[PDB]
RNA sequence: GAGUACGGUAGAGGGUGGUGGAAUUUCCUGUGUAGCGGUGAAAUGCGUAGAUAUAGGAAGGAACACCAGUGGCGAAGGCGACCACCUGGACUGAUACUGACACUGAGGUGCGAAAGCGUGGGGAGCAAACAGGAUUAGAUACCCUGGUAGUCCACGCCGUAAACGAUGUCGACUAGCCGUUGGGAUCCUUGAGAUCUUAGUGGCGCAGCUAACGCGAUAAGUCGACCGCCUGGGGAGUACGGC
């Protein structure tokens, strides 16, 4: 499984993605340092281009 | 007059002092109101689950002359009666579609107060 | 902090699992933690303790 | 580490000793030379970035240090090399 | 001669014409020594917020390989036209030709 | 030893501009009607001139939820939204090069939280002063309602903090055990762990030291180079003079 963590890659993005739109910690998912530091800014990134909500309750 | 409306929404505005119930339809226009200290309750007895469930019921029967049956509930911050509020809308004649809560979360936005240093 | 009642289960159920998700937000705690505002000193001095008690 | 590898590479065989030589103080001088004079044009424009300054600070240090180490080996050697370069204002 | 990956939303209503504007863009990108690596057109996807008003956009993903003249230039473009919004430039170690959305 | 040349890695390191979401406040409009707000309880306050609540719209400023972690970077002070540009350092692997070019450092010079000061902007929240309401024998407070400077930005000044690890910098040596960050090498090529090694970051702990508490490879142990500082408490880090 070498897959390289991105920001249009949505599908593994939506598993670090908590129920309500956050960004689960590594201690619940196991996630080493290095991936989730790059984990979390695609989200951020991603949550730019309006591919993921800030939050559950937009609108 | 009787507007006649079938779908509403239910906000309870529960805070630690005090709980407001208020029925509004699915765009945001209120019908009815009421509020744990407008109902008897007042000092000690106006930030209780039980005045929160009386303010609820109170404004629940004052929502059905519209001929309200089916709610969302929109439930906002803290307190004790942001379930208790809900429970009363069981009791009367009303069919829950879902509960929501609406607390609002800044993201480290505006400084809030000081400590009390009570 | 947001759950829809099915069909055919009673409304008490609904609700269990409606603060089952609130606390799986966390949503009163940090309104809780909100309420007034911690200075940088207090803040770091409680993570502190929280990274002790854990090891 | 402002200059780009060929500025890097220019600069090593104009000032380089021997072939293969990127050690000697005259490519040390000249290759801190040329990224002190660089980095004065970012000073111009960032009056203050103060943390990228310690950093100048230390080029212009490190360079004085060798020019001082060439004064005592070889002054002819240390002669030509500020001619060369236009230092010692 | 930096890579430069730029995703930008144009408005629904300025869908047909995206095809209209990319080539506009991407002849005037190439003009000093630019080269298109990448470009896709992911459609009119549903956004997960509204914009200003606006509920789904037609993204599109570039891939280029400009100077900072022809980045200043292309940016400008995206600022003073309200036909697209949200846009995103991102800079890159190597350029790439993979999809990676459209699968 | 110190340094240079090359590839790569991580980072809230710094500076300059844009951009985003949540939230607060203010204003406009619709619904709607007696409270809202606050507290231990009240009252000041807001509200029938229609408040709070709720919905739609607009302006503006400040900070960047989750990620987040005895995690990271920085000489220290410090640095948390995203992106672009400019830029410093560290870590990492081998080869190549100079060949002691080093350490420390009185003077000197530079940076230095917050508060504060000057000029000009800006001002949503918070809030010294101030005002009112409570409490109290009194309350120049704690609590509540408001609220100015300030907090924000640019350019200058200040130069102080429990500026702390209350532990100067540099180099070498001295049992181990359990975590964690960035790398490297070998077994595992494993799919996926294990063993060494390095730069940090933590918790125990032999010896050793310590008045004791405790430190214990991130030493307060065994040494070496240099520097700064102390000589009972108060008077006093005050007076006087100098800068």
């Amino acid at each position: 499984g070498v897959k390289e963590i991105d920001y249009k890659d949505l599908n593994t993005l939506k598993a670090y993605v908590s129920e309500t739109g956050k960004i689960v910690p590594s201690r619940i998912t196991g996630t080493k340092a290095k991936y989730q530091r790059q984990l979390a800014t695609a989200i951020k990134r991603a949550r730019y281009l309006a591919l993921l909500p800030y939050t559950d309750s937009h609108g | 007059v009787k507007k006649t409306v079938v779908d509403g929404i239910a906000h309870i505005h529960a805070s630690f002092n005090n709980t407001i119930v208020t029925i509004t339809d699915r765009q945001g226009n209120a019908l009815s109101w009421a509020t744990s200290g407008g109902s008897g309750f007042r000092g000690s007895r106006k930030s209780t689950p039980f005045a929160a469930q009386v303010a609820a019921e109170r404004a629940g029967q004052a929502a059905l002359e519209y001929g309200l049956k089916n709610l969302d509930v929109n439930v906002k911050g803290p307190g004790p009666g942001r379930e208790s509020a809900v429970r009363a809308l069981n009791a009367c004649g009303y069919k829950i579609a879902s509960i929501t809560d609406v607390t609002p979360i800044p993201h480290n936005g505006c400084r809030p107060p000081k400590k009390r240093r009570v | 902090p947001a759950v829809k009642v099915k069909e055919n289960e009673p409304f008490d159920v609904a609700l269990r699992r409606f603060k089952r998700s609130c606390e799986k937000a966390g949503v009163l705690a940090e309104v809780r933690s909100r309420e007034f505002y911690e200075k940088p000193t207090a803040e770091r001095k409680r993570k502190a303790a929280a990274a002790v008690k854990r090891h | 580490m402002a200059l780009s590898v060929e500025e890097k590479a220019q600069i090593v065989n104009e000032y380089k000793q021997a072939e293969g030589d990127t050690g000697s103080p005259e490519v040390q001088v000249a290759l801190l030379s040329a990224n002190i004079n660089k980095l004065q044009d970012h000073f111009k424009a960032n009056g203050k970035d103060h943390h990228s300054r310690r950093g100048l600070i230390r080029m212009v240090n490190q360079r004085r240090k060798l020019l001082d180490y060439l004064k005592g080996k070889d002054v002819s050697r240390y002669t030509a090399l500020i001619g060369r370069l236009g230092l010692r204002r | 001669m930096r890579h430069y990956e730029i995703v930008f939303l144009v408005h629904p209503d300025q869908s047909e014409q995206v095809g209209g504007m990319v080539e506009r863009y991407t002849k005037a990108i190439e003009e000093d020594g630019g080269k298109i690596h990448r470009l896709e057109d992911w459609g009119r996807r549903q956004l997960a917020y509204a914009i200003n008003n606006v509920h789904k956009a037609h993204y599109v993903l570039m891939n280029v390989e400009c100077s900072a003249k022809a980045l200043a230039e292309l940016e400008d473009n995206f600022r003073y036209n309200d036909a697209v919004i949200r846009n995103l430039v991102m800079r890159r170690d190597e350029a790439v030709t993979e999809q990676s959305e459209m699968l």
